RNA sequence: GAGACUUGGGCAAUGUGACUGCUGAUCAGCAGUCACAUUGCCCAAGU
RNA sequence: GACUUGGGCAAUGUGACUGCUGAUCAGCAGUCACAUUGCCCAAGUCUCUU
């Protein structure tokens, strides 16, 4: 509103966006425990979610391309401790991926 | 309010004491609502779902506790004694509660 | 007199009915009610009822 | 008969009917606002209700000459999301509740 | 029949939620009419303009709490002649602008040819303490209710 | 959290009895500690007693309007308990607090 | 065009404008979607020779 | 021979309504090392702008609409006394006179 | 084509739980305003 | 000298009515979280298909 150059705007959003326009078309990011899905050599066995207070828990199994280790998301929500299992899943193979 | 819930505990206390007051009688308590936790165990769920008034009206409770709501032309059984514990504040307050 | 020092974030400004006296955040103000309460009736009814 | 009947009600603050029939009432008319405001905040933190203020004697002078001389006034700011940032005053009445 | 053809339901209001619905119940035993029951306890507010006269299309006699009626009305999803009689119960509250008094200033705004038949309730005719000089307030309260 | 947790076992109609129920080898010397008069200082006397209860301390500065800085300090134990003061007087409230609890 | 209305109106009637009915229900009196190739082409079975 | 550094002395006694919003947490900041307390006499530029800064956002955080008078009123030489007092001076000191 | 599996965009509700906000009435304290009663004093008149 | 009327100045009170503060109680509204089982679309991986 203030520069009324498109060009202007652009060149401050890229200064912003550089490192990240960067990594992500080298790597594009999608959803987590689609990735894990995706990623079908892991073969993600989630656990049914158990819930204890207002907090719920879930456990995953992967084949982490030499074991089958055991996860636990805990977040407030099924879905929400699904994620965080599935996020800290993939964080454990990509390290395992080294 | 919380008068109702303390003398409603005590008068338990009291008739379960007694072996004379044990049978006959049977507490019950109400306020208006926001209907404070019946229960001092700091249970998460309580399944009842009867009403205290119908308690009182159909004979399961013969000792009613209530604070400034069943004064105004509530229809009962043939209720042989009532107790003003605190002392009357108003004409009005007297008259129905009489 | 150490919760009226607690330093709690910001929270929303309570004023009296015609808006000259100032009050205490809500949250301050229910603990002191609870407590004030408690203490009534235990001045009232006795230690058990306390 | 009626001439008691509006001496008695029609002294205070005139209500106000627009034009479909609906009536809107000087003692609802605090809870309506407040209804209001409790609509627009977007997310659950950025919860905010009217800021009423009261304005001084000479802020009492400079907007309302010197008819506002023994009355207050109230000075209502509105929310910032609201359409409204012209910090509606009152007229002078005789209390400030009023 | 229907409001539409002027058809006209009967409102019985209360103060208290227990009150309220006690009395629902000994009108429902006592006549054949099916009744409804409105309090803020369960909600009524979601009860929207087409299903207030869906509603009031259902039942005849509206039993319910002093504020839900007053909202009902100040809205006006029913006009005040599409009322035949107004029942107030423990009718002593009616004073300063407690909703009884509100509704009945509310009844001053509509024609008065359309007015419904006002019935009081009481067992009591005095609120407060200010028992001495019982004239003043018959007469505040026969101002207030229109009988 | 680092606290929060209950795992005493107790119901709380009767969780105030925690203090009450440890074994007689840490109570007689604390209650002992607790009772002596010769203690150099309130400060002193309440870091004995909590040593004694092998109860370690945590004190941290909560952020507050007044300029004596005003102080509160956990437990740690299984039983969620929480003190605050003045710093002056915070070591006094241990002790009135243990002075209550031990019995 | 609506400056000063509150923002979660404006993105309600964005997603009706962006929605794909909206979109639709222009394309069909924009008299477009009669040319569009959609059909996997097969000659022998599912066309007509001119 | 201790004072409060001379900087924010003279920005206290020349800024009386930055002075009223003036807190002790603001003074528990002022860390001020061994060369500021004892050499220089007064806290760096870069602790200066710190203060100006943290006490200009203590005016508009939940520090505002307190007063901190009772506390730093000791810095500046500040007391307050009930006039009950400062009438009882004066008369006890025609006392000892006579 | 038959399908299983996942994230979505949602549409629904059966729960249930907690939060927040406001109105009204009553009492108590304080402040102020209306009228009225009692004991006086004095004056104005008329016969 | 009785009789009558009226007014004014006093004090001693009473009856209420508002205004402010605090407390108590009833009365409404806006939400939010979230287990449970359902329904319709979008894109995915695989059996089969091939």
């Amino acid at each position: 509103l203030d520069c009324r150059d498109l060009q202007r705007t652009w060149e401050v959003i890229f200064n912003l966006f550089e490192p990240e326009l960067q990594e992500f078309t080298r790597k594009v990011p999608i959803n987590h425990i689609r990735q894990l899905v995706e990623h079908k050599h892991a073969k993600p066995v989630f656990s049914s979610p158990i819930v204890e207070g207002e907090t719920v828990m879930v456990s995953c199994q992967f084949t982490c391309m030499e074991k089958t280790i055991k996860v636990y998301g805990f977040g407030s929500n099924k879905d929400q401790a699904k994620l965080s299992a599935a996020k800290h899943a993939l964080q454990q193979l990509s390290k395992c991926d080294a | 309010r919380y008068t109702c819930k303390c003398i409603y505990g005590l008068l338990l206390n009291y008739i379960q004491s007694t072996p004379e007051l044990r049978n006959v009688l049977t507490p019950q308590f109400m306020v208006g609502r926001n209907n404070i936790s019946p229960d001092f165990e700091s249970v998460l769920e309580r399944k009842w779902q009867k009403s205290a008034i119908q308690q009182f009206r159909d004979g399961n409770a013969n000792l009613m506790i209530c604070s400034s709501v069943l004064e105004e032309g509530i229809d009962v059984q043939a209720c042989n004694h009532v107790f003003i514990l605190d002392p009357v504040k108003t004409f009005n307050m007297y008259v129905q509660s009489k | 007199v150490s919760l009226d020092l607690m330093n709690i974030g910001v929270q929303p400004i309570r004023r009296s009915k015609s808006l000259q006296c100032l009050r205490d955040p809500s949250k301050k103000s229910f603990v002191k009610q609870l407590f004030n309460d408690f203490l009534y009736q235990m001045k009232e009814y006795g230690i058990y009822a306390a | 008969e009626l001439y008691e009947i509006k001496g008695h009600f029609q002294d205070d603050i005139d209500p106000f009917t627009n034009e479909n029939g609906a009536v809107l009432l000087p003692n609802n008319a605090l809870a309506i606002l407040h209804r209001y405001c409790q609509t627009i905040p977007t997310d659950a933190f950025g919860f905010v209700i009217p800021w009423f203020h009261v304005l001084q004697e000479d802020e009492r002078d400079r907007i309302f000459g010197v008819s506002a001389k023994g009355k207050h006034v109230i000075s209502i700011n509105m929310p910032v999301n609201c359409m409204l940032r012209d910090t509606i005053y009152s007229d002078p009445m005789d209390n400030v509740k009023t | 029949k229907p409001i539409e053809s002027g058809g006209k339901r009967a409102l019985f209001m209360c103060n208290t939620v227990e009150l309220a619905r006690q009395q629902a119940m000994a009108v429902r035993r006592c006549t054949n009419f099916k009744v409804g029951f409105y309090v803020g306890e369960q909600g009524v507010d979601d009860w929207t303009r087409g299903m207030w006269s869906d509603e009031i299309k259902k039942n005849q006699v509206l039993v319910g709490t002093a504020q839900v009626f007053l909202d009902m009305v100040t809205q006006t999803y029913v006009a005040l002649s599409s009322l035949s009689v107004v029942i107030i119960d423990e009718c002593h509250h009616g004073t300063g602008h407690h909703p009884f008094r509100e509704f009945m200033r509310l009844f001053t705004i509509a024609n008065q040819t359309k007015l419904p038949r006002v019935v009081g309730l009481t067992g009591v005719l005095i609120k407060g303490n200010e028992i001495t000089n019982v004239a003043t307030k018959l007469k505040e309260l026969e101002i207030t209710y229109r009988g | 959290e680092a606290g929060s947790v209950d795992h005493t076992g107790m119901r709380l109609c009767d969780r105030h009895n925690y203090f009450k129920n440890f074994y007689p080898t840490l109570k007689k010397e604390a209650i002992e500690a607790i009772n002596s008069d010769e203690y150099e200082s309130s400060k002193d006397k309440a870091m004995d007693v909590m040593s004694s209860l092998k109860i370690t301390p945590k004190i941290s500065e909560v952020e507050s309007s007044s300029l004596v800085p005003l102080l509160s300090v956990e437990l740690n134990c299984a039983f969620d308990v929480v003190l605050m003061a003045k710093e002056t007087d915070i070591y006094d409230h241990i002790i009135d607090y243990f002075r209550t609890m031990l019995i | 065009k609506y400056s000063d209305w509150n923002e979660g109106t404006l993105t309600e009637v964005k997603s009706k404008l962006v929605s794909n009915r909206n979109l639709l229900f222009c394309l069909i009196d924009a008299d477009i979607p009669k040319t569009l190739n959609t059909i996997q082409f097969t000659p022998r079975y599912t066309w007509l020779p001119p | 021979g201790i004072s409060l550094p001379h900087n924010v002395l003279a920005l206290w006694r020349e800024n009386p309504e930055f002075a009223k919003i003036i807190g002790p947490h603001n003074l528990r900041d002022l860390a001020l090392g061994d060369e500021e307390s004892l050499v220089k006499g007064n806290c760096s530029d870069i602790n200066y702008n710190r203060f100006v800064e943290g006490c200009r956002a203590n005016g508009q955080s939940f520090y505002a609409g307190a007063d901190f008078s009772s506390e730093v009123n000791f810095c500046v030489g500040l007391v307050t006394i009930p006039n009950k007092v400062i009438a009882d001076t004066l008369e006890a000191l025609l006392g000892v006179i006579v």
